[PDB]
RNA sequence: AUAAUAAUAAUAUGGUAAUAGAACAUUUAAUGAUAAUAUAUAUUAGUUAUUAAUUAAUAUAUGUAUUAAUUAAAUAGAGAA
RNA sequence: AGUAUGAAAAUGAUUAUUUUAUAAGCAAUCAUGAAUAUAUUAUAUUAUAUUAAUGAUGUACCUUUUGUAUAAUGGGUCAGC
């Protein structure tokens, strides 16, 4: 007889539709201190309107709070990456808020040396078997 | 004036427009048109039909919100209209999902056992599976109390844009989760907004369209990843596999040894093949002659069940599950 | 889990002894039942091994007033700490010689749990580890350590 | 020879027998272009792929069943039988008729001591196997065997116990595939 | 003249294709991280590749310096630019006092291979 | 004819004594909103090319910053006596 | 040598996870199995965090010197100065 063993499908992000990885930037700042002062010419500048029109699978909020600036972008994987933006000026926010746009959610990582493939796939040509050799040893 | 008027205007107002859900604010919502086109939604899918994806049969309260001292609280839905919802969509969007993923898996492995064949169709559209891909795209509960979102002042369009359902406040704080219904679960909510979407996609495009959900099904649940090989585990292979020898024409099978290696020893190894005649059926090996034999019979089975036939072939109609 | 089972908090005074003095007792009395690690201190002949019975003692008629019983008690973690202020006095030696002589003092403090919920859920616990313990296979699927770098050698 | 292409392998510049693992050696080997007969060094036991499914396991209008690829490299002839069942080397025979058939579950009723499958086997004949198909022992028997496995059971240390649910472990891995 | 049929007759295809004389061996749905910035190519974007050296399944292989272009389908999509942890560590010689501080933080960008089939 | 940011080509970027340029932490003085849905400190896990500052959770105090930022000063930075 | 608070470190006992009774050197870095714990998107063939399986590299810090692992000077440790 034959039985089941239940499991679950993987998601593979880009086989088949592509699903971008932010989806919503918040751009925080104070009505008051010079760490915002970058920020704050850069939410009345016309730059925030290109990025919406460019970027229109992306939420962008703007919010004021008494503290220091701030660019928190939530991804689909689920985590938020939070950038400080004291003391910066238009163009360093406008950078910083473009790392944010194109880089997926993962945690940084370290990569060991040639570790660039990951396949959650099976092999074409199976794994090495001495039994099954090219030419038999000695 | 009296701030409760002011609440009263408040709450009346988000009942009126989630009972009728009107274009012109829906689409003033920018978690929709976001949502929207993230999954490049079809033009004609207006965000009406996008929040009536989101909403859900909260039709009346339930006896639990009496009181919170029994651990249920339910401040974060409003009741809404009965024509508008979701209950008739899901049921759609569960039918194509149903429909179409055996179809597919039966196209692609013609030969698996029903049961097999039933894990295989849950794991690509499981409430689990679901439930990731709804958070994966994004979509929002609404969790935030309604006189939360007055004090606030939050536009009705952006609840407009959120999941909405009965939702239990106090589920897990302090440990002490009452159990309840699937209608008051973040899973099921979830998963039948998907069902919903899929079901949308298709009204809209069903007419000039015809196999547009479909390709929409194919992009998001049939392209995720699925070992067949890992959902089998027999019990008797020799003895299914002579059945399935005798029913075919093939030949009574015996199972040979081809190569060996450390007999005597801790992990010795052996390859068996069940020849049925000169041809090989399975390959298998294993530390002992009834392991590798019991290999060799479980290899040739999945074969079989798992044979893969070209798309360019003509349809193969598998003659059934072998009954022992 | 740990904090919620039934336990019972026994503490010394302050006794006149030092921290390794008091050590060579209590590792002894780990994991004893109370209603015997009492008899082990009565006929011990360290100093410190009669004080030690009497908490005990103490410690089992306190579980005996909160609810346990008293052959239901054994000593989880027994242990012993600096009591503080130690007075300091000067050694006089011969050729102009000086040392400083310290005087310990030192409390010794005991934690009883009950062996009818904690060692079972320990024992429990000891089970579904051992379920879940992977087999061995002989020749087991062990994986292929090593970067592939790009090359396909089988 | 349904395709005539030059037949490689996995080749390394360097000696393979003391540089197996260097990828280097394969990074640096070029082969001229065109079709290559490369064959896997490998075993298929839970193989799906198109290039180990035997020929009489594919639908008969399938283009690849012309194409050899399942090579039979091994041939019956020479490998010897592997816990194959005495009824396996020599046909099945059915020679039983009701009579006897009765006979034999009333013997087992009677005294399955004496009348064990082993000696039913014996006098008809037949395989114990079949004694299992036709005759049913005793519930008595049974309950007796059963107690007097738990019995055996019992007397087990820790180490002989852990083990024997090992080798059910193993059992089930056998068989996933 | 190339035959190819054995490679059209597959339930499974791997290729071996180079970024910069890189070589990468990918199938359906791998992932691929390329230690470098992508400026030209935008996330989102779908990449083609044209300098794919080995293809194969498991018993045959197709070999070309590189393999011509019309007899394949290999397309990549990027996902995401990201960087490698933050790494810190000291230069500083035996009797030196001063110590000197090698920042790194590499660059990476992060492929799926969408399509991969003989034509 | 400038400033910020980003591109393309080229050159340079070990360093003791030493020289030159630019920044960060702590404290004090001048100016200086906000507030228990906050502020300070500590632990853990993330973010920013990171001696720093930030996000979240946890714990304790305070109806509360000599707080952001520009200057002016230092009992202004310790494995080395 | 004021009063309160005090999860600051050195230092001691005990417990919890992991490793360790055929292996040899500044006690770390890298490569890599295994075990354990957390995780309200582990959809997993998941991610982190701890840990002396195993392999490679590796002659403490400062001062003075042409030149120091040097068996040349200084340092039991932590906190304040
Ligand atoms: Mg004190
Ligand atoms: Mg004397
Ligand atoms: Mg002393
Ligand atoms: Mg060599
Ligand atoms: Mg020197
Ligand atoms: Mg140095
Ligand atoms: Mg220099
Ligand atoms: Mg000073
Ligand atoms: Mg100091
Ligand atoms: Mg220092
Ligand atoms: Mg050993
Ligand atoms: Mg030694
Ligand atoms: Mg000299
Ligand atoms: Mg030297
Ligand atoms: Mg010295
Ligand atoms: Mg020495
Ligand atoms: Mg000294």
């Amino acid at each position: 007889v034959v039985k089941a063993i239940a499991r679950n499908s993987i998601g593979r992000n880009g086989v088949g539709a592509f699903v971008f990885p932010c989806r919503k930037i918040t751009l925080q700042f104070c009505n008051w201190g010079g760490s915002s002062e970058g920020m704050r010419k850069f939410l009345t500048s016309k730059r925030l309107d290109k990025w919406g029109q460019e970027f229109p699978w992306i939420q962008f909020e703007v919010m004021r709070k008494s503290g220091h600036p701030l660019l928190r972008a939530e991804y689909t994987n689920g985590r938020e990456k939070v950038i400080c933006v004291r003391n910066l000026n238009i163009d360093n926010v406008e950078n910083k808020l473009k790392l944010l746009k194109d880089s997926d959610g993962d945690i940084l990582r370290r990569r060991t040396k040639n570790d660039n493939v990951e396949s959650l796939n099976s092999s074409v040509r199976g794994i090495w078997s001495p039994l099954h050799a090219a030419k038999r040893h000695r | 004036e009296s701030e409760l008027a002011k609440y009263k205007e408040y709450y009346q107002g988000l009942k009126s427009t989630v009972n009728e859900i009107p274009e012109s604010v829906a689409s003033k919502s920018p978690s929709l048109r976001t949502l929207h086109k993230r999954l490049q939604l079809p033009n004609e899918l207006t965000y009406s039909t996008l929040s009536r994806c989101l909403t859900c049969p909260s039709a009346k309260l339930p006896d639990k919100i009496n009181n919170p001292t029994k651990g249920a609280a339910f401040v974060n839905t409003v009741p809404t209209n009965k024509y508008l919802d979701n209950h008739g969509l899901n049921i759609m969007g569960k039918n194509l999902l149903s429909y179409h993923v055996t179809k597919s898996i039966i196209q692609k492995y013609p030969r698996l056992p029903t049961v097999v064949l039933n894990a295989a169709v849950n794991a690509y559209i499981s409430e689990a599976v679901l439930a990731h891909i709804a958070k994966y795209w994004g979509i929002e509960v609404e969790t935030t109390s309604v006189l939360s979102r007055y004090l606030k002042m939050e536009p009705f369009e952006f609840t407009l844009g959120r999941l909405k359902f009965f939702n239990n406040s106090l589920n897990s704080k302090d440990g002490i989760e009452l159990i309840t219904g699937k209608n008051f679960s973040e899973t099921s909510a979830l998963a039948m907004s998907v069902r919903s979407i899929i079901a949308a996609i298709w009204a809209v495009t069903e007419q000039k369209d015809s196999q547009a959900v479909y390709r929409f099904i194919d992009d998001h649940i049939m392209s995720r990843k699925l070992d067949i090989t890992k959902m089998f585990q027999f019990e008797q292979p020799t003895r299914e596999l002579a059945m399935l020898c005798r029913r075919e024409g093939l030949e009574k099978p015996v199972s040979k040894l081809v190569a060996e290696s450390g007999r005597l020893s801790k992990s010795p190894v052996f390859i068996v093949h069940v020849f049925s005649g000169e041809e090989t059926l399975g390959e298998g090996y294993g530390s002992s002659l009834k392991e590798a034999k019991a290999r060799a019979a479980t290899d040739a089975l999945m074969k079989w069940y798992c044979y893969e036939p070209l798309a360019q072939q003509e349809p193969v109609i598998d003659p059934g599950t072998v009954v022992v | 889990i740990e904090v919620l089972e039934p336990s019972v908090y026994a503490q010394s005074y302050r006794i006149k002894s030092s921290m390794k003095k008091a050590t060579l007792l209590l590792r002894l009395l780990g994991g004893l039942d109370v209603m015997k690690a009492i008899s082990q201190c009565h006929f011990s002949n360290k100093k410190i091994a009669r004080e030690v019975a009497e908490l005990l003692q103490k410690g089992v008629k306190d579980g005996q007033k909160l609810g346990l019983k008293p052959e239901d008690l054994y000593i989880s973690q027994i242990w012993t700490g600096s009591d503080g202020f130690w007075r300091k006095r000067v050694e006089f030696k011969a050729r102009t010689r000086i040392g400083i002589i310290s005087h310990p003092y030192i409390h010794v403090r005991c934690i009883l749990r009950t062996k009818s919920v904690t060692k079972r859920r320990l024992a429990y616990e000891a089970h579904l580890k051992e379920q879940k313990r992977a087999p061995w296979v002989q020749l087991g699927d062990k994986p292929i350590r090593g970067v592939t770098g790009g090359v396909y050698k089988w | 020879k349904q395709f005539g292409f030059p037949k490689t392998q996995v080749t390394t510049i360097y000696n393979k027998t003391k540089s197996a693992s260097n990828y280097k050696g394969y990074l640096k080997h070029r082969d001229a272009p065109g079709m290559y007969y490369q064959p896997s060094e490998s075993i298929a036991t839970g193989s799906v792929n198109s290039e180990t499914i035997p020929r009489s396991f594919m639908a008969a209008s399938d283009p690849r069943r012309g194409l050899d690829m399942p090579v039979q490299s091994t041939k019956a002839k020479q490998c010897p039988n592997v816990l194959v069942g005495k009824s396996t080397v020599n046909g099945k025979t059915y020679h039983l008729g009701p009579q006897e058939i009765d006979e034999i579950r009333k013997l087992r009723l009677d005294n399955p001591q004496k009348y064990t499958r082993k000696f039913l086997a014996a006098k008809y004949g037949i395989s114990p196997l079949f004694v299992s198909m036709v005759s049913k022992p005793s519930e008595q028997h049974v309950q007796i065997m059963e107690s007097r496995l738990q019995e055996i059971q019992s007397r087990w240390k820790e180490k002989r116990r852990i083990a024997r649910e090992d080798r059910k472990r193993r059992k089930l891995l056998w068989y996933q595939a | 003249k190339t035959d190819t049929t054995p490679l059209k007759l597959s339930n499974e295809l791997y290729a071996i294709f180079k970024i910069h004389n890189r070589p990468y061996l990918v199938t359906e749905g791998d992932r691929v991280i390329l230690p470098f910035k992508l400026k030209q190519a935008e996330v989102g974007d779908i990449l083609n590749m044209t300098d794919v050296t080995t293809l194969g399944s498991r018993n045959y292989k197709l070999v070309g310096h590189p393999i011509n272009t019309s007899l394949y389908t290999l397309k990549a999509t990027v996902v995401g630019k990201t960087k490698r942890a933050f790494q810190t560590r000291e230069v500083t010689k035996r009797r030196n006092r001063r110590v000197r501080h090698a920042k790194s933080k590499g660059d990476l960008t992060i492929l799926r291979i969408s399509e991969l089939s003989m034509n």
